[PDB]
């Protein structure tokens, strides 16, 4: 009962450290927010479905966000980079459970957001180059 | 001063030195506070007024300090030191025997303004006490409690209780060496801690601390264990005792040591930093007595001697070093001896309770490391400690920014999920089944709305039965 609500706290704090989200200087030199990642990666091994589903919504919100300015674009580029890198480690980190019953998430939640990056994505000459490399590894 | 400069009396040169030291002491800033004239540079100036013939005095600042019967002991014992010094020279003196009679008349007579002060003095000076006297003192405490709940004026009669307890703290070491009450005054101390007031709690420990000290000098714990002594004398009046345990939320038949520790853990929440160190001493003295019964080096871990080690974990360095967490001598939490589901459910509730109210970086660090290791070594019983940890952990995860304090918390979350996905073997209400449903509640802070918890209607009956059984008449 309680522990399910404990995981939400670890996930919820993850969003509040995204550059695009107000920093608030909660990074504490990034050591505090970096520890959160390691726990989030570890938790995925036993709550893979829950953690993955939460991550997709976090990515979906970032995609459906309009911001203007040189700083704004730079923040969003670095923002999406962190989500993908964390997401890939969970998939690779997860043992070979070979559970093939994730169809629900894959068909709608996850694939459409990953597929978007694979498009030409001519918004950034240097940014799109890295995103495809990172996104491709996820797929 | 008049004593030092009197010719009728012939004080030897030794005594006159005692008085002169007392003459200087009373003029120290320590005693200006005891008399209640702190913030006054000199007493002489205030006592007299120059224009005392022309105009009448003009009092003001009606705001008036309070008085604490603990101050009266310090003064009442300074004077008694002076008087005895004189009696050594003066042959066949009657000073002390006349003073006692004056106190003994107001002590046992109803006067709500003088009785409390005449009990703190009757005990501080008296040199002999009889069984008939003790019953009167213990029956003034029974009448004091009944008045508190009936009427709305409490503070008036909440100082006649603290005065009855302070008297007993001084009159016990004079009782006969073979009286039952030498042991039956351990339940008065326990029955007073349950009233949830800082002053009553403070006086309750002072009676308990010397109750152990006195019994040692009589060599009563030589061949028996605390549980054996106090629980053997409670048997004749077990019916009344049982009913109290039901409501307070602790049980003494199921587990003595833990029930006793439950009361003492509240000491850590006392505003005065002097009562905090007194409850630590009472733990050491109890630890050295249970182990001595088993001849276990004074730091071994067993079922009996594990409760007092969790309380000393965060205050005693020697306990931390001699009992270290395995996942950095012997290591606490050994599963070889702690192989009973009950004896390991309580030891976790003690640790959870100590952190729910604690507010200190150094304390929270040490206690969480012992809870992470508990998650793995005791996977099955750990789910009975969620509600205690539920609220505070949730906050720490969100806002904590300390790597040292954030590491152990994460280890706990990982362990919970790992051993999840199984039907709960032990529910959260596992403790209420066998008595200890109130252990975490009894260690809270002292309530600002000081009032008798209203289950004191049973403490009256218990005390009344105690008199009938051990002081028939």
């Amino acid at each position: 009962h309680r522990p399910v609500e404990w995981v939400q706290a670890v996930v919820s704090r993850f969003d509040e450290q995204l550059p695009i989200k107000t920093g608030q200087q909660n990074t504490h030199t990034k050591v505090s927010t970096e520890h959160n990642k390691e726990c989030l990666i570890n938790i995925s091994k036993y709550k893979f479905s829950l953690v993955i589903s939460g991550l997709t919504t976090i990515l979906k919100n970032v995609n459906n966000m309009r911001i203007f300015g040189e700083a704004a674009e730079k923040n969003l580029y670095l923002s999406q980079l962190i989500i993908l890198d964390t997401l890939e480690k969970c998939l690779a980190g997860q043992p070979k459970d070979t559970m093939r019953l994730d169809e629900t998430m894959l068909v709608k939640q996850l694939l459409p957001e990953i597929c978007h990056f694979l498009h030409t994505c001519r918004e950034g000459n240097q940014h799109a180059a890295e995103l495809r490399n990172s996104a491709s590894g996820v797929l | 001063h008049s004593l030092c400069t009197c010719s009728q009396l012939h004080f030897s040169e030794e005594t006159k030195q005692v008085l002169r030291l007392s003459l200087t002491e009373f003029s120290l800033p320590k005693f200006y506070l005891l008399f209640g004239i702190s913030k006054v540079k000199s007493a002489a100036v205030i006592a007299f007024r120059s224009s005392y013939r022309d105009r009448s005095f003009s009092p003001g600042s009606y705001e008036r300090e309070t008085f604490a019967l603990t101050s009266l002991e310090t003064v009442t014992e300074a004077l008694l030191e002076i008087m005895e010094a004189c009696m050594r020279d003066i042959p066949t003196c009657k000073w002390l025997d006349q003073w006692t009679e004056l106190a003994q008349r107001f002590a046992f007579q109803y006067n709500p303004s003088l009785q409390p002060r005449a009990l703190v003095v009757f005990g501080c000076i008296s040199k002999r006490v009889s069984h008939g006297q003790i019953k009167q003192i213990i029956r003034i405490l029974s009448k004091a409690l009944e008045s508190c709940l009936k009427g709305p004026d409490t503070y008036n009669s909440q100082v006649l209780i603290e005065a009855t307890v302070i008297a007993l703290t001084k009159l016990q070491p004079l009782l006969n060496k073979d009286s039952p009450l030498h042991k039956a005054l351990f339940w008065v101390a326990v029955a007073v801690l349950q009233l949830d007031e800082v002053n009553l709690y403070s006086a309750g420990t002072a009676l308990l601390e010397q109750n152990l000290h006195t019994l040692d000098s009589l060599r009563i714990f030589n061949d028996k264990s605390p549980e054996e002594v106090f629980m053997a004398i409670r048997n004749p009046l077990e019916w009344h005792c049982k009913q109290m345990d039901h409501f307070v939320g602790l049980n003494f038949n199921s587990n003595f040591n833990f029930a006793l520790v439950g009361h003492l853990l509240k000491g850590y929440r006392h505003p005065s930093p002097a009562i905090v160190a007194r409850t630590v001493r009472i733990l050491h003295t109890l630890l050295t007595l249970v182990n001595k019964h088993r001849n276990c080096d004074k730091f071994e871990v067993n079922t009996q001697s594990v409760a007092y080690l969790a309380a000393l974990l965060t205050v005693s360095e020697e306990v931390r070093s001699r009992c270290s967490l395995k996942h950095r001598s012997n290591v606490l939490l050994d599963e070889e001896v702690l192989t009973d589901p009950k004896i390991q459910a309580l030891l976790l509730t003690v640790l959870a309770t100590l952190v729910k109210y604690t507010t200190d970086e150094f304390d929270q660090r040490i206690l969480y490391e012992y809870l992470a290791e508990a998650s793995v070594v005791f996977p099955k019983v750990f789910p009975v400690v969620h509600n205690l940890l539920d609220s505070k952990i949730n906050t720490l995860l969100s806002l904590c920014q300390d790597p040292n304090l954030l590491n152990p918390i994460h280890g706990i979350v990982q362990s919970v999920v790992y051993h999840e996905e199984s039907p709960p073997q032990y529910q959260t209400s596992y403790l209420q089944s066998f008595g200890f449903n109130g252990l975490w509640r009894f260690a809270g802070p002292f309530s600002k709305q000081t009032q008798i918890p209203d289950y004191a209607e049973l403490i009256v009956k218990f005390l009344d039965a105690l008199i009938d059984t051990y002081l028939p008449g």
